């Protein structure tokens, strides 16, 4: 359908403790494909996705290049913002950046992404139409005037509009079988006694991708949201996710309820009844 | 793919 | 200062099954700052050659790691995960549910 390629940075102050620590991660859809670790041994943007090893070490070098000189300039950011909100050398405090971009069937852009936060907080972030900045406070706000004077948005767009979409038809045709993939869920149905007179019922969305999935519960066609417990998708740790939703129901009204599933790798919704 | 330049100083 | 509680959810990678090859799931999410100590448990002493996933974060700022061992089940062994924050006034341990 439509894709999306995405990358996370944060960087950690720890004073006294020597150095900050620099942690990227890059996704498109649901699967991480590269990391770098400013602690770990290597000192470069390694693979952590079958089709990414194909990869030169061309391809490497400057992935690392990259991350490095953004987490130097961090580096120097994390004190330009202590300044800035007159904050004292002891704490440690967190910058954070996420980027990316939307394509849709076709293999062209859709959208762009650039927002940073400090310490949680929304900062500063990119505009829709990749040309201005938001500011989040007073401080924020030296930031986008600054930028503003360097004509950061331009070179972003730049990046965002074409080197980034680019980057993604790649990394689809080369991962056609991981990526383009869509793996419908295991499902199954549990019932536990709480009583004589209830017991929750539960139901089991397992080992799909992407992990966009919804989960409904249903009294004889009647939506229910009356004692509904949905967990947060979590990931199986081979690349799959999970879900599950329950209900309490009166002691045998069990056959009363259906639960719908509703997922990408599904050609009509399911149904399921204990 | 990575962004390379910008990385302006915030 | 945003400071946020973690979300731990102890799990399996397959199905609770009695005697088998499968993986002890531990998710933290929700959290922030990023500092945090995640341990597994088995009858409240630390299994060791524990993983975990990369550092990422979610639109809404809040850090989320996948803490995992390769296991085996039995009714008698007691299966847990402590988790320490600043959010946390002392560690969390959160046993882990066959069915859940
Ligand atoms: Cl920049």
């Amino acid at each position: 359908g439509s894709h999306s390629m995405r990358y996370f940075y944060t960087s950690v102050s720890r004073p006294g403790r020597g150095e900050p620590r620099f942690i990227a991660v890059g996704y498109v859809d649901d699967t991480q494909f590269v990391r770098f670790d400013s602690d770990a041994a290597s000192q470069r943007m390694e693979p952590r996705a079958p089709w990414i090893e194909q990869e030169g070490p061309e391809y490497w070098d400057q992935e690392t290049r990259n991350v490095k000189a953004q987490s130097q300039t961090d580096r120097v950011d994390l004190g330009t913002l202590r300044g800035y909100y007159n904050q004292s050398e002891d704490g440690s405090h967190t910058i954070q950046i996420m980027y990316g971009c939307d394509v849709g069937p076709d293999g062209r852009f859709l959208r762009g992404y650039r927002q940073d936060a400090y310490d949680g907080k929304d900062y500063i972030a990119l505009n829709e139409d990749l040309r201005s900045w938001t500011a989040a406070d007073m401080a924020a706000q030296i930031t986008k005037r600054k930028w503003e004077a360097a004509h950061a948005a331009e070179q972003q767009r730049a990046y965002l509009e074409g080197r980034c979409v680019e980057w993604l038809r790649r990394y689809l045709e080369n991962g056609k079988e991981t990526l383009q993939r869509t793996d419908p869920p295991k499902t199954h149905m549990t019932h536990h006694p709480i009583s004589d007179h209830e017991a929750t019922l539960r139901c089991w969305a397992l080992g799909f991708y992407p992990a966009e999935i919804t989960l409904t519960w249903q009294r004889d066609g009647e939506d229910q949201t009356q004692d509904t417990e949905l967990v947060e998708t979590r990931p199986a740790g081979d690349g799959t996710f999970q879900k599950w939703a329950a209900v309490v129901v009166p002691s045998g009204e069990e056959q009363r309820y259906t639960c719908h599933v509703q997922h990408e790798g599904l050609p009509k919704p399911l149904t399921l009844r204990w | 793919g990575t962004s390379g330049s910008p990385i302006v100083n915030r | 200062m945003i400071q946020r509680t973690p979300k731990i959810q102890v799990y399996s990678r397959h199905p609770a099954e009695n005697g088998k090859s499968n993986f002890l799931n531990c998710y933290v999410s929700g959290f922030h700052p990023s500092d945090i100590e995640v341990d597994l448990l088995k009858n409240g002493e630390r299994i060791e050659k524990v993983e975990h996933s990369d550092l990422s974060f979610s639109k809404d700022w809040s850090f989320y790691l996948l803490y995992y061992t390769e296991f085996t089940p039995t009714e008698k062994d007691e299966y847990a995960c402590r988790v320490n924050h600043v959010t946390l006034s002392q560690p969390k341990i959160v046993k882990w549910d066959r069915d859940m």
